[PDB]
């Protein structure tokens, strides 16, 4: 369930450098030795990203403005999901994402979130 | 997207300097509004939180040449707006631009404002005898005013009490003052609090259906505001005169001027007014002492009707103020175009309003209010060219604006326009990369461009 | 273009009555609708009676069974006869042929001289 | 529905007189548009007048205004039209209609309409 | 319209200008052609559709 | 009889026209004027203008 | 009275987009806050299907 986990301190985040990563497929279509020019939503080059790190409970509300390029690097594999949503009030739906340690189950629902979402 | 990729060694704990291309994986059929995102982590709570660390970003609508492999892999990239350098390699579509001087985008700035200035407002609808007088009417009669060719402004009625319905139905009040019609009647009354609810198209109510009965397509508005302070009397009110009994209702827009005798039985009254005859007329009780739904409320509704005839009434005009010196839309009641409006002495004529001149352009503008002759001019523009010594030599580049005197965009004024990115020594040496009126680039010795 | 109306008055006359009679020039009157209205300082509205043209009359909630109002044509002049006068009858009455529903075309007369104190 | 007919077309001389006075048979006029629509030889339905049901006023048209009058009783139905010195090209085929404000100008239910010529 | 008849017709001196009646048309048009000036040109095979 | 005219039997008559290289057979009431030679005229023949 | 529809909007709402904010419009400059009076409208509307 919902639990109100109180001692959380407030830190402001860093940042780092996006170095020319963040490059995807456009579309489904194979290419061969030649030099396309897209229009798709990309990370731009040196983007001064945040560099939220966790030692610490600091998992803040991030805005989702057309999209997000979350690069986890890890070995103890601490990320297992995602929450997704507008407002979390329970008044609208919001997206989820688990990725448990055998299957990944993702469902879209109006579940009772909190401001501490963990596992 | 996703990719799983290992390092090679062991790293400060930042940005690896590699490529990478993401595959798609799932196309889930969602939608939903989403705004905001939070990640979840993995307590071994034997709390303890581990050890993570990610770098989320946020993209943007970008341009981007990619390189596919022979395989079908992306290798490389170009950001195609980061340096002009980028934009060169884009504009050429290759990787290795060689020595010279390249044209790649046409530099132009925005407007910032959107003025109109448009003209005066003459012609005023009455408005001050239906929205100021002392008693506007009753409710079992009630007036029409017939309004004539005029521009009705609503934005003067803000001067009335506050907390008034403005409920339009039919029109929309954001586009409200837009709005040619070719007759419009005003139908003022006052009745209680409780009433104004029953003023709508097709709705349930007594005072709605044996005093007034507007129709179902209305398409006008309606105003009601708080009459508890200056008409009611607490010496007996009972200027006010409601109808309650009537055998039917009434059609939409009906003038009920009969006064005859009510019979809720059968046997014949004959003028008495006594047992079994009541008299279809009731007066209002306003005290200032009762409740809302008792207070007096003035309300007026406003028919408007459209027809193939010369519209008469019209909306009015915004008029905003004009700016100069800068580059803004301007909207003279006949042109609408982007141009910096500037003072200019030239001379028109009392009859003239527009200018042109060989190129058959606008150039020249009258203002319609206060008579004044302006001088259109379009904003600052020209090319974008790029003085790449090539890729193998170097990355540092200089741009060269052509015609802009790079005013309001190491800075160096040409002839040729102005070149920006590189420091002009007072040297001699062999022209290297042609930029126009005898300047030429170099990469020279400390490297750098130079100019000579 | 000519009204001929309001002509009459009265005096301090505590326990008695009034013939206030305000006549109606030669006009084209078919829906008229004559009332007395007040003008003491202070309460500038107030309704008396009533003129429907149906010969219906309607008093006021207030001085019920008090005031009667009857309808003479021989001399092209109305009547008002009523009993009881109070103390605070002190105002200046007059004969609107326009009332409510009107105040487009309304006009009134100069005011008849009605006052009374004990 | 509505019944309306037309009755008053007839042989005129060149500046005579005419009345097209038409009726009804069961209709919500007191809030309707009335209006009048002639029909030349070869041509469409142009604009007559037009007699407002929540005002009284009479909109004209064009030059041809200077000789036309419409008006009322409002008793049970009607819709009158005065003819006053018809010249040779007023002879049309004239069609007592009516409308519905607040909306669209198409017209609502016609009538069978009738002939006037002048020779 | 369950078996409208269309007659043919051929060899003629068609006269486009006595059509002009009462009855309201519903503002009679020529989709291809010109609706007036149809006396100067000459067709050779034109259908009726009643 | 009592229904207004928004459903009214409307007779229409559909009148298509054809036109190929054939000559034509049916014109309009035009009367056919004299015809001069060595003298520049505008000639309105069946489909020459 | 169970159909509706949206009357204004502040601008031009983009394809394939549903505009579920009942929120009460605001075209002036004092707050309203849920007051429905001047330059303060409610931007939904209903059909009057008889
Ligand atoms: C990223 O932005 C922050 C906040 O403006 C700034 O402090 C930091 O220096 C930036 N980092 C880079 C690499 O630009
Ligand atoms: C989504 O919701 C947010 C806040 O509730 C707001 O931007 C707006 O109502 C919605 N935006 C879109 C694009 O649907
Ligand atoms: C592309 O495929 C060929 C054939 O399998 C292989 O030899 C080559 O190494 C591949 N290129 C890359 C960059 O992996
Ligand atoms: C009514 O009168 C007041 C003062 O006399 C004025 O401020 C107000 O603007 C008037 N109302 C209108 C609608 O003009
Ligand atoms: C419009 O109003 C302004 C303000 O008084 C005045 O200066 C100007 O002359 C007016 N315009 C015309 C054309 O009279
Ligand atoms: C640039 O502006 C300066 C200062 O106003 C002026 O002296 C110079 O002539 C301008 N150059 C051009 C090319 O307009």
């Amino acid at each position: 369930q919902c639990v109100n986990l109180t001692t959380r301190t407030q830190l402001p985040p860093a940042y780092t450098n996006s170095f020319t990563r963040g490059v995807y497929y456009p579309d489904k279509v194979f290419r061969s030795s030649v030099l396309h020019s897209t229009q798709d939503l990309f990370l731009p080059f040196f983007s001064n990203v945040t560099w939220f790190h966790v030692i610490r409970f600091d998992n803040p509300v991030l805005p989702f403005n057309d999209g997000v390029y979350f690069a986890s690097i890890e070995k103890s594999n601490i990320i297992r999901g995602w929450i997704f949503g507008t407002t979390l009030d329970s008044k609208t739906q919001s997206l989820l994402i688990v990725n448990n340690a055998t299957n990944v189950v993702i469902k879209v629902c109006e579940f009772q979130f909190c401001n501490d979402p963990f596992l | 997207y996703s990719k799983h990729t290992p390092i090679i060694v062991r790293e400060p704990e930042d940005l690896p300097q590699g490529f990478s291309a993401l595959e798609p994986l799932v196309d889930l059929p969602i939608g939903i509004n989403i705004t905001r995102f939070q990640t979840l982590l993995a307590l071994h709570r034997s709390w303890t939180a581990g050890a993570a660390a990610y770098y989320v970003g946020y993209l943007q609508p970008r341009t981007f040449l990619l390189k596919y492999n022979e395989n079908g892999t992306i290798t490389d990239a170009v950001d195609c707006a980061l340096d002009p350098l980028s934009e060169t390699k884009c504009t050429l579509k290759s990787f290795t631009v060689e020595k010279g001087i390249y044209q790649t985008s046409n530099f132009r700035v925005q407007p910032t404002e959107s003025i109109v200035r448009f003209p005066n407002i003459t012609n005023l609808c009455p408005f001050d005898e239906v929205f100021n007088a002392t008693r506007f009417a009753s409710v079992y009669a009630w007036n029409r005013k017939r309004i004539s060719n005029c521009v009705a402004d609503y934005s003067v009625l803000y001067n009335l009490a506050p907390f008034f319905t403005f409920k339009c139905y039919g029109v929309s009040p954001t586009k409200l003052n837009d709005l040619c019609f070719t007759n419009v009647y005003a139908d003022s009354f006052v009745i209680r609090g409780d009433e104004v609810r029953q003023i709508a198209p097709g709705q349930t109510g007594n005072i709605a259906d044996y005093n007034y009965k507007l129709p179902d397509d209305f398409t006008g508005c309606v105003i009601a505001w708080n009459s508890n302070k200056l008409d009611s009397k607490v010496s007996g009110n009972y200027n006010y005169l409601y109808r309650l009994f009537r055998k039917s209702n009434l059609k939409p827009f009906e003038r009920d001027i009969s006064t005859e005798i009510y019979q809720a039985g059968n046997k014949p009254c004959n003028g008495v007014a006594g047992f079994n005859c009541y008299f279809p007329l009731r007066s209002y009780s306003f005290r200032p002492t009762y409740g809302v739904g008792h207070q007096p409320y003035r309300v007026v509704v406003l028919s408007f009707e459209l027809l193939h005839a010369p519209a008469t009434v019209c909306g009015p005009k915004k008029s905003t103020n004009l700016v100069k010196n800068k580059c803004v839309n301007f909207n003279f009641n006949g042109l609408k175009g982007t141009g910096v409006l500037t003072e200019s002495n030239k001379k028109f004529l009392p009859f003239q309003q527009f200018g042109r001149d060989i190129a058959d352009t606008t150039d020249a503008v009258r203002d319609p209010q206060t008579l004044e002759i302006l001088d259109i001019t379009p904003c600052s523009f020209g090319g974008v060219s790029v003085i790449t010594p090539g890729t193998n030599t170097s990355n540092q580049v200089a741009v060269l604006y052509q015609g802009v005197n790079c005013t309001e965009v190491n800075v160096f004024q040409t002839r040729a326009g102005c070149l920006i990115g590189a420091e002009y020594v007072n040297n001699s040496y062999e022209c290297d990369i042609p930029i126009g009126a005898g300047i030429c680039a170099s990469y020279q010795t400390s490297q750098s461009i130079i100019a000579y | 273009e000519v009204q001929l109306v309001e002509s009459g008055g009265g005096l301090v006359q505590p326990g008695g009555s009034l013939r206030l009679s305000c006549a109606a020039s030669d006009s084209s009157f078919y829906d008229y609708e004559m009332s007395w209205v007040r003008q003491v300082p202070g309460k500038t509205p107030e309704w008396i009676g009533s003129m429907y043209p149906s010969g219906r009359t309607y008093i006021n909630p207030s001085l019920k069974s008090l005031v009667t109002i009857s309808r003479d044509n021989s001399e092209n002049m109305l009547y008002l006869q009523m009993n009881s006068l109070r103390a605070e009858d002190t105002a200046m009455y007059y004969c609107v042929s326009n009332w409510a529903s009107g105040s487009t075309g309304d006009y009134w007369g100069q005011g008849t001289l009605v006052t009374v104190s004990s | 529905e509505v019944q309306l007919v037309e009755s008053g077309g007839g042989l005129v001389q060149p500046g005579g007189s005419l009345r097209l006075s038409c009726a009804a048979s069961d209709f919500y006029f007191d809030y309707y548009e009335m209006s009048w629509v002639r029909q030349a030889p070869g041509q469409g339905l142009e604009w007559v007048s037009t007699i407002s049901g929540l005002g009284g006023a009479t909109y004209y048209a064009d030059s041809v205004k200077g000789r036309f009058t419409i008006s009322r009783d409002n008793s049970k139905n009607t819709l009158y039209l005065q003819m006053n010195s018809l010249r040779a090209e007023d002879t049309a085929l004239y069609y007592c209609a009516t409308r519905s404000p607040f909306g669209d100008y198409a017209f609502s239910y016609w009538g069978q309409g009738t002939l006037v010529t002048v020779s």
